[PDB]
């Protein structure tokens, strides 16, 4: 598994691969690991599949619940805190092997400068969190290859689309050097999933765009 | 048999007492395989083998009861796709070793054969001509009772190759 | 790893993939696992890479050594025995993790019927061996998928070429369902290796033929 | 044990073998492992026999209980969820050896296209579930052989009957390559059990039909 | 595995099944477990396949070696002793799991009464042996079922052929109640192997006779 | 520690950092890890400092010893073999913690094409070796960052000098992302060490050249 | 224990404290830990007292033995090597607790510049050694405090006497911050021991000089 | 050949029976390498070998 997230001027993008394994055995060719938890935050989760999907679901429920009770969404700080508390709560089970790590991307509507209202937040197994400020983050078995790819490719990011292409490429290199991360399957037509958040909220990138970017990368490397 | 493969490009002929020359044959085969396994095939050379026999023979003669009534010839050719002159060494019973440029004659009365070869020898003679020269100088015979083999430099790896039967008859 | 071997009327064919891993990490994209140990036998070895290459080398040396001393190759039975004794010798180290299993394909020149002189022989970690008689065998992490593929595809085998295509396909399915087995890399142009043995000895299949067969399979599945 | 399930145009079919063992000892020659939990879902359970029969019974009770209280069956999604929660509840005992895995087949009456309203759902020991979309699934010790059989035989599936024959054949190959799975006993006349679900509900296939299909397969292989 | 041996008036018969397993997996459908070690003794070996075939081979070599040196075969007592010493020698490895138990059938030419010169001898893992005197013996995972079958069927034994039929039936019941023992495969045509020893030496029963007896039993039970 | 090696048209270059640690404590600021074992091979060794320096010394002795006895250096293949045998010999101590891994760079004088006579060879703890063919290699705690840097920077390599600059940069990124690898110390004036091998043998790069390249990189990143 | 050594222009100085403990108990108030192993080398040893005194004695014997056999002392390099081999030999016992670490000071008569012919060499438990080049070294429980003292005081070193005073002060701070190191005992009149090596050989500093320096330091701190 | 390198700065020539003088050649080569490895290259001298 591998989930990358990067800020671009005016927004944030978050992409994730599709494979799920048991040991050396490829068990799922089309899992979706990036959820839209709310109109301004998307959440990726690496790790145990059960714990992951459960985290995502329950967190979305809690954000929206407070929103319905108080008539206003939490600030990005409150959201960060609740996610952190959930993660800290799973620590006992994470030592027993059921570890799940979330990467949280959001667009702060209350930030001062709109061009840098993008937000990326990373968590460890012990619930501590860190607001990333070098422009990108990743999680999962391929995270190191993905980060080392984005470090070089990141000067190319200038808008929503270039940022999306850089995301897809970083995923391609993760998969290229790690076997637990699936690359674009040209045969079955299964590509990474992506979410874009900007001033207007969070939308899923439609599959065709990711397909074209992936084919461009693959032809570039041949 | 009195002619034998020793290694990829190294051949061996002998004359004397069969059990002893045969025994050296075996010892020589033994040394090359182990050496090749430790380092490599192209590292075993006709020179190293020629040397081993001489030292062994000298020591053996000095410490044993009866000297080996044998005369050895170790031959080497170049590898595939390379140019180099064939090397012939003669090792005598005492340990002496001699480097021969053209031909070696072993066992029996060597003078008449050596002289006939001295008149008939021609460098770069084909296989048939060299066979005629060698049989002629050897007579100084019949199709039967002849042991003929070559170290064919053109083979890819194992150069030694016997020439027996009908093909030999056709050649002669 | 996965190495298949199948008899066809008049000969035997033996093919192997190219990947070598350490855990989830792809470490070698072009290893050769099938050797021509002699003019009538090829040997594939699955398992620890060191122990594998060493087995192959030493066995070839021993076959040829006896051949030089006695002036005649061993019978296929003697060859089977020596390989078995080597395998039995590695048992202590195989329990310590350095396991290497050989699959031996040969063409018996002394057999009565030339059309069925092909021979396939399989070994376990304890040196016992078995002469396969259902027409095919495989070894390695993908062996079960490869065998279950050949069971269905084997009625198509009628000559050297059809047998070769069936071999390549079996490998393709092994790789398709197991991540430790590499499939045909169309990008880098690396394909399985194959050896064909018949009445005239053992020859390596030149890469182009394997490339065409692999491309035919891949287009068939799209 | 082995339980296969496959969709066909217009419905779903689910079949299971009859053997139950203790170690190497054959203890039950006529166990029924596929239940009709309700008018549109059948459930197979592999694993510990006690835990299996209990799961099936209790789940059927719960589906029908909510149906009586609310006056309408749950959606297929709710059913999936409750089954998943039961499975997650048995996890502690599954680590102690009492593992039971369910495979759930259903016919969604609310789906848009009737020809693809069939549904197959698979579970792991940790309660996570997955909606199968490659057309078939299996569970139990013979599941790998059954799946590798259906992958090849599945293009033949065109209706209810051909789908049934493919199911029976997949079971035959599972049993053929695994000793814990029983094949058709021609001597005692005991054949796999099968359930068919389509627009009109769930019905048990009467034994005679399964007997004829099994005899056809057995004569085909001779 | 299961190997039965029974005396009949004037001789001895010894039969063995054909299956060889690894866990629940059927790995060999045609292994031969009963050897003719010499002109008057046959030896069956249950247990680890390697150790078994090795025992048989080496024992045959030793019997014949002493015969060539001294110009006369050992007495049946000496043969019993040497086999016992081999078995005692494998004890260390048998505790490590490589256990092999032999059952030795012979025809004593030096016995006083020819009608009771048949001999059956059984061994334990510790090399102790016992001369069976209730007329029959068996070894292997199915041995208890085989013995309990022969206890009832043994009054029917009156000659070489009836004794052979009783042997085959005992094997059939062993296989019927134990999964590690293979029964007659009517599909592939693989039947138990049998050796008959009488005043004229040891001969292998040709397959056709065993086929007919097996078909008679199978039709009797339907 | 980190040692990179890369081929360039006409030669090979091999560079290594200077730090040596004990836990978190920086213990050596000027260790030399790349030796010139002979006129055409340089050897880097990562791992335990004692075992490393000893390996290098003893291997150089052995190469030169055979050269003096036989009057001709070993082929590159023989050298590879001897190094491999040494490495295999240290395996027992490597399991006890004294692990040392060598990376061997050489220039084959006997190769056919001079422009590609460069050679890079990598070893594991078990003595197996691999001839690198993607143009570069690295070893040590920073090896992954170094390789991921060279993968991108390698199209810039066109001669001896550009290849040297790429080497130094790869080291800079290794040190930038790993704390056990020392970068260029501008304060004390300690820079990585480098060896260049081409048709004319092996020479140490004089320190000034490495100083200028390092200062160019450092100013480029500011 | 604590033994410092520092180069000064034209020579080297080496000083050591006098305490020896067992746990919290002060057992020796006047141990001598710095020996003159030969006319140009002094050796300090920290660690187990037995192993220490033995090392020193045996090493002195070996240096002088080779000198008597060959008629010329070893070079400083050879001496370094022999000491290293001894240290490597004690490794098994050092893991069992009998660890002894030597610090070797020498004056190279063969060096080019006399003003920098001083030499300091440090060893670890595994026999590896390092030629110190930042001007000073120390060993023992107080070594860190001693080094951190000399780093600041070392610019004051300009000759033999100032270098001696700096040595004594470094010892004073070691003892001041660690309880296993004894300071100058003014009551009993026991002071550190010191050896000075320069162009004319090695001489022990007479006690009076060390007494005056220690009293100067002690009055400076009051 | 009757002239040979023995060590860095030590050479060797001989006259007599080739196998024997050759054998000494080998023995001399042997001693120097081991000695150097134990102590050092500059410690082997022509005198010790002689």
């Amino acid at each position: 598994t591998t989930i990358v997230a990067l800020k671009y001027p005016g927004g944030v993008v978050m992409a994730g691969d599709r494979r799920s394994t048991q040991g050396n055995m490829i068990s799922g060719r089309d899992v979706r690991k990036v959820y839209i938890t709310d109109d301004y935050t998307a959440t990726g989760i690496a790790g145990t599949a059960a714990v992951a999907v459960e985290f995502a679901r329950l967190y979305a429920v809690e954000l929206e619940h407070y929103e319905k009770l108080e008539g206003v969404p939490l600030t990005f700080a409150g959201k960060i805190n609740r996610l952190a508390i959930m993660v800290r709560g799973n620590l006992a089970a994470a030592m027993q092997g059921l570890l799940a790590l979330p990467l949280l991307a959001g667009y702060d509507i209350h930030a001062s400068d709109p061009q840098s209202a993008g937000r990326i937040v990373s968590f460890d197994a012990a619930g501590g969190w860190n607001i990333e400020e070098e422009g990108y983050q990743a999680v999962g078995s391929g995270s190191l290859f993905a980060k080392s790819s984005m470090k070089k490719l990141y000067s190319q990011v200038t808008d929503g689309d270039s940022g999306l292409r850089v995301a897809v490429e970083a995923l391609y290199d993760a998969a290229d050097d790690d076997s637990a991360t699936g690359g674009p399957d040209l045969v079955r037509g299964i590509f990474p999933t992506a979410v874009i958040i900007d001033a207007d909220g969070a939308v899923d990138v439609p599959e065709s765009r990711i397909a074209e970017l992936a084919r461009a990368i693959i032809e570039s490397r041949s | 048999q009195k002619i034998s493969e020793l290694y990829d490009r190294v051949g061996f002929a002998a004359a004397g007492k069969f059990n002893e020359f045969d025994n050296l044959r075996r010892g020589g085969i033994q040394f090359a395989d182990t050496r090749g396994y430790a380092y490599d095939r192209r590292d075993v050379t006709g020179r190293q083998l020629a040397n081993v026999y001489a030292q062994t023979l000298g020591t053996i003669f000095t410490e044993q009861a009866k000297p080996y009534e044998v005369e050895l010839c170790v031959a080497e050719v170049a590898h595939y796709g390379e140019t180099k002159r064939p090397e012939l060494y003669r090792i005598t019973y005492d340990g002496s070793i001699a480097d021969e440029p053209h031909f070696v004659v072993m066992g029996g009365t060597t003078e008449p054969i050596a002289n006939a070869l001295k008149e008939s020898y021609a460098e770069n003679a084909s296989l048939t001509d060299a066979l005629r020269i060698a049989v002629a100088a050897l007579r100084a015979l019949g199709v039967a009772s002849l042991e003929v083999a070559v170290l064919d430099a053109n083979r890819p790896r194992r150069a030694f190759r016997r020439i027996t039967g009908s093909a030999l008859q056709a050649l002669l």
